[PDB]
RNA sequence: CACGGACCAAGGAGUCUAACGUCUAUGCGAGUGUUUGGGUGUAAAACCCAUACGCGUAAUGAAAGUGAACGUAGGUUGGGGCCUCGCAAGAGGUGCACAAUCGACCGAUCCUGAUGUCUUCGGAUGGAUUUGAGUAAGAGCAUAGCUGUUGGGACCCGAAAG
RNA sequence: GUCGAAUUUGGGUAUAGGGGCGAAAGACUAAUCGAACCAUCUAGUAGCUGGUUCCUGCCGAAGUUUCCCUCAGGAUAGCAGAAGCUCGUAUCAGUUUUAUGAGGUAAAGUUAAAUAUGUAAGAAGUCCUUGUUACUUAAUUGAACGUGGACAUUUGAAUGAAGAGCUUUUAGUGGGCCAUUUUUGGUAAGCAGAACUGGCGAUGCGGGAUGAACCGAACGUAGAGUUAAGGUGCCGGAAUACACGCUCAUCAGACACCACAAAAGGUGUUAG
RNA sequence: GUGAUUUCUGCCCAGUGCUCUGAAUGUCAAAGUGAAGAAAUUCAACCAAGCGCGGGUAAACGGCGGGAGUAACUAUGACU
RNA sequence: UUGACAUUGUGAAGAGAUC
RNA sequence: GAAGACAUUGUCAGGUGGGGAGUUUGGCUGGGGCGGCACAUCUGUUAAACGAUAACGCAGAUGUCCUAAGGGGGGCUCAUGGAGAACAGAAAUCUCCAGUAGAACAAAAGGGUAAAAGCCCCCUUGAUUUUGAUUUUCAGUGUGAAUACAAACCAUGAAAGUGUGGCCUAUCGAUCCUUUAGUCCCUCGGAAUUUGAGGCUAGAGGUGCCAGAAAAGUUACCACAGGGAUAACUGGCUUGUGGCAGUCAAGCGUUCAUAGCGACAUUGCUUUUUGAUUCUUCGAUGUCGGCUCUUCCUAUCAUACCGAAGCAGAAUUCGGUAA
RNA sequence: GGUUGCGGCCAUAUCUACCAGAAAGCACCGUUUCCCGUCCGAUCAACUGUAGUUAAGCUGGUAAGAGCCUGACCGAGUAGUGUAGUGGGUGACCAUACGCGAAACUCAGGUGCUGCAAUCU
């Protein structure tokens, strides 16, 4: 008959990365989560204690509870025409940070540097960022450069 | 005489028709989970520092 | 199965309520009980006419029944219940 | 194939050793066989025509306790004839006791026949199922028609068996044929060096036991049961050893 | 090349009721309902009315039983509207309803167990990731209507039977 | 066929409905017999068949989830209507971009795509300053929440938004089918089962001569103009147009779906 | 139940059934009985017929197999 | 088909601690 | 005259009783029946790189096992190969090297694990108590299994820490009734006492059809309401087969591949085979064969005219146009 | 710069064959009365730093070395794949249009990096 289990189906899934095998590196108990902090789930398929379900993997999530293993996550779960709010108990060693943040903060400090900077530079501060515009305009040299004329070859069997 | 069981065709497109609302999600979310022991003191934090000013605000 | 004839766990009392050493046998029936009230209802039921009002249950599957442990704390006398999965042998005793 | 014979035990999972039998007492009765295809509970059997599948089980009732049901799929008919093609399947049923298990007998059974006890062990399978006091010694069957009529079921199999040890025997002779009604002392096999006990047994099989001999059977009082016929008998009367089969 | 229908006229199918949910209108409103009855009358109408009684205003436990303010009936985020300033833009003051959230209050379950006493009664106090269809400046009662449900022959017609 | 006897038949008579009678056929019992006939209970019950009566306007589905002695049926959620409610610059979005995770199919021979997929791009913000706690610390140190001060619209990417949210209440449905891109069972099938999207059912219109689904395009009533897909010898509205080549067929060929054709032959004819 | 006459009606009483000048100390309700209790009541024994036990029964229902050996080419196979 | 209670009165024998 | 406190009669009680009555005699399903369990579950796969995803698809497993195989701690290293030692051999036991796990971890499969999660020792009962939050299958209901804390009380260890059964993914159960534990609490309502009974809280006894009725056949005497949602019967599609026609010629034939053939196989055709599906028809298309009679096809048996032979004639054989 | 203790990522750190290391520090090494542990002071334990050897550990250097790792308009705009057509092809499959875009192999270079604390002519 037909078989859906608790971690059915995650042959490849949980599996250890190819000569990461092994006992898991201390950095990742050094690691410090906090209530509003963003973080990524990938599970680690050692550490059996506090493993989320394998709908979670790769999923991203706050942190709302902090206890003496483990922290607490906030899933938004997709079931029927809506989205229902998850909360998660998982050990740190299925969690890591994700840079988004990171980066997002480093964005902001400098946009409140330049402003500030520019607050006595009298503004036209463009402070958005603007997509890959269209590419200006330009001259090339030739001098050195000649124009290779190129053309279609002829087929062959070379077998 | 047998039927037609399982089938997810229609599904998504039914999904959207009033479309994947989200979650109306709220400032001072809900402690439920939190912590007890933090939760107990954050009690007497909250407690102690209303009466805070209810010793300057007179 | 095997389990000890002995045991020191949580005991509550209103004297303990703390771990003491138990005294483990294993739990039984007790007896029917007439005079019980689905007794004495069932009686009435099936007096007169219209025979069997009652269903008889011929539907067993289970080979084996769980197993319940009788804890009496050996000071003050108290019991507790506790609830072994099912196995078809078991035995207090030792070897 | 226009015809299958379709065998199931319906056991947890005591009978696969027989079904070993069935094709060495398949081998003797001769006719003729196409396939034969393993079901979780037993076999199916394939042959050609109809009237093969008959001889299967005709020389199968002589040999193990059976009932025999039948349906029919018609493949096909030729509209000019008249004639008819069928699938024939005979599925074939055994009664769900193996010889030498502890049995435990419905009222009403146990007093229509010399009214033999509740407990009982199945000497023997034949063309009817045989049963036998473990200390009264008397005798007994049950017939393949009369235990479909009420289905009770075993209730210790074969492999429930722990080992013993005799350690002496007293006879009261006893035994009408073959047999030897006697009274044992045994100590079971793990629990004699350790620390002691001593089951004195009234038992079968009191001329097959040497001394100090290993000999196997059902200790009760560890096992646990959640038979209805069993908890209905009385608990002063079932022996705490039923001595089964020795070992050589 | 599935079923019904030759044609015409006339009959012909979601009704009533008892008990309720939501919704709307109306009278009064911490109440509300005159019509079981009595007075009366131009006489089955209309008009007038004492006593109760029903729902509502108090919940909670199986029960014995007990029973809602630490405080401007509390704090925090947001809120229509109003008030102040200002040319205005907007900021500040106050913030009903309402949504979130943490507290205080009553009851039940488990824990503690005071000044006291017919020496085993009494239960103060203080708790708790506990529990309730609760409090926290009342909103329900009556009639009418739409729609929905349950029981009734139950939208109409139809069995083999008993 | 039988026709002197187990014969034929009139009247009287006895046996009545779960009964009678039977030289036996479930035969006969008032055209009724595997339980007669008549009235009532009875408008018996039906998850099953048939029917269900006037217009027009606005909106508009489902054949799917879970559970059921459930599979010709219901409850439940989803789709839908109606009643509105608090509000209104505003949080959103069947979409991209930047940033950042997860994957182990195709190819490759451990590596690793394409398309899909999670999160973030700010005021519920940032930086400082000094308060609370019974939790935390070796600790005036952290955590969580706060007071005071400061930075407003290039406020933190693109585009768009017949406005955002909120609730009550109820109908129908719970037999689906096809095409595309993938795919299992099967020898294959107008066969069976899935995955994605689009349609048909519920939908006319122009074209495919014809046709539920293919191509174009979705519909108030008209007038003119311009086109879509398909066409322009005649039926047939529009070139017996123009340009360059190939083919002669004692069954030529003619426009997708689509109403099919092969291995390989042929001093057939053209070009390499 | 069989179906005139003639001629024969084999073997089988384990099963199912019927039957019994048969026997035992098993099981057995109601009433009575004895005990325990303040009482409701609990229990313990006893008990008929019936089944259980043993016998007869096939012109009762019905059944009449399997595995082996063994007679002067093979082979037949009276029998153990 | 059996047992018990009632109809149901009068009293003798012989075994069982009622037949 | 016989019989006699017995028969009889009445009321209870056991047994017997298809002579009779009432009722039932599962579900999915390439018709229904048998089988099976796709009916409660677990692993790999079917699955097309998040999750989700069907078939009576495929390979297997589950109803148990364990006072340790649970919990904590310590020391150590497996499979296997190589080189050595009395008996000793293809392997016993001992010793040193190499050894990324090729071993073991109760069982099915997949993950996981090396001063361990394995092997061996030492101590122990956290497999305890009170209950709330969360994930999973899902209606975000129940059951099962799990996750992370809190309040107690405990095991181990020097200690950090670790443990709420099994290294992880399965191994299980409502109402009603019966019973046990708990506080030693509540009620028996005219007021008390002792039994009895009933409650609150938490367990067990079982529903495998596993969200959970108490249940044998039969109809060829048959009945009803329906179904082409579904069979037998024509048609439609597929062609597996059946039957028919080409292509290469390994080879039979005195030599001789093509007079006459074809094996190996490959490419097609056939609706006069048998099947598969279940599209139309169950408010009916009258079912086999023969008799009678008409017509069409060509895949030519005879007749016509031709080409061929290993055709002298004769004869016969293969092809050609031809119905 | 060497060396030790505790580490961070966990092969650019591994593996294999040779070679050198001054001082300081590690280490080998001596001992068996107390702690304690064994078939055996080998392992662990405790004791001296005295009596010794840098032989091995270890640190470093070498190697057209196996391994590993970073890069390449290197394979390659290749394979594959998303979108589109009343395109082609009897069929299998194949072009074109707008896009995305690889991998082994080969070749070339690299062969540990680093934090706190002490310590050494």
């Amino acid at each position: 008959g037909k078989s859906h289990g608790y971690r059915s189906r995650t042959r490849y899934m949980f599996q250890r990365d190819f000569r990461k095998h092994g006992a898991v590196h201390l950095s990742t108990y050094l690691k410090v989560y906090k209530v509003g902090d963003i973080v990524d789930i990938k599970a680690n398929g050692s550490i059996q204690k506090g493993m989320p379900h394998k709908f979670y993997q790769g999923k991203t999530g706050v942190v709302y509870n902090v206890t003496k293993s483990s922290v607490g996550v906030i899933i938004n779960k997709m079931v029927g025409n809506r989205y229902l709010e998850k909360r998660l108990n998982l050990r740190v060693e299925h969690i890591k940070h994700s840079k988004c943040r990171q980066e997002f903060l480093e964005r902001v400090k400098a946009n409140a540097a330049k402003r500030a900077e520019a607050k006595a530079q009298g503004v036209a501060v463009q402070l958005k960022r603007q997509p890959a515009q269209p590419r200006e305009s330009r001259i090339v040299s030739t001098e050195g450069n000649v124009p290779q004329t190129l053309a279609p070859v002829p087929y062959e069997t070379f077998i | 005489a047998k039927s037609k069981n399982h089938t997810a065709h229609n599904q998504t497109r039914k999904a959207h028709r009033n479309g994947i609302k989200k979650p109306k999600t709220y400032k001072y979310p809900s402690l439920k989970g939190v912590d007890p022991k933090f939760r107990r003191n954050h009690k007497h934090a909250l407690h102690g520092t209303a009466k805070a000013l209810a010793a300057a605000k007179k | 199965v095997n389990v000890p004839k002995t045991r020191k766990t949580y005991c509550k009392g209103k004297t303990c309520r703390k771990h003491t050493q138990h005294k483990v046998t294993q739990y039984k029936a007790g007896k029917a009980s007439l005079f019980a009230q689905g007794k004495r209802r069932y009686d009435r039921k099936q007096s007169g006419f219209g025979g069997q009002t009652k269903p008889v249950f011929h539907k067993k599957a289970k080979t084996t029944k769980k197993v319940v442990l009788r804890l009496e704390c050996v000071k003050c006398k108290t019991r507790a219940q506790l609830t072994l999965k099912r196995c078809k042998h078991f035995e207090l005793g030792g070897e | 194939w226009r015809a299958t014979v379709q065998i199931r035990q319906k056991v947890p999972h005591k009978r696969t050793f027989l079904f070993l039998e069935q094709l060495i007492l398949k081998h003797n009765a001769h006719v003729d066989t196409i396939s034969i295809s393993e079901a979780k509970d037993g076999l199916d059997f394939f042959y050609a025509q109809k009237n093969h599948a008959v001889k299967m089980i005709d020389f199968l009732n002589a040999v193990v306790p059976i009932k025999h049901k039948k349906s029919e799929e018609l493949i096909s008919q030729d509209t000019h004839t008249g004639a008819s093609t069928y699938k024939f399947s005979y599925s074939v049923e055994i009664v769900p006791i193996c010889k030498d298990d502890l049995v435990v007998l419905p009222k009403k059974l146990a007093k229509s026949m010399g009214n033999i006890s509740q407990f009982v062990l199945c000497s023997k399978i034949s063309n009817t199922v045989q049963f036998m006091d473990p200390t009264t010694l008397q005798t007994a069957d049950l017939s393949p028609s009369v235990y479909w009529r009420a289905p009770f079921n075993a209730l210790a199999d074969v492999t429930q068996l722990v080992e013993f040890i005799v350690l002496d025997v007293d006879s009261t002779g006893i035994s009408r044929g073959n047999r030897v009604l006697a009274d044992i002392t045994v100590a079971r096999t793990s629990d004699l060096g350790v620390n002691d006990q001593v089951y004195y047994v009234r038992s079968h099989l009191g001329g097959i036991c040497h001394a100090g001999d290993s000999v196997m059977g059902y200790f009760i009082a560890n096992s646990n049961y959640n038979s209805d016929l069993f908890d209905g008998l009385n608990i002063d009367y079932v022996p705490d050893v039923v001595l089964v089969k020795k070992l050589y």
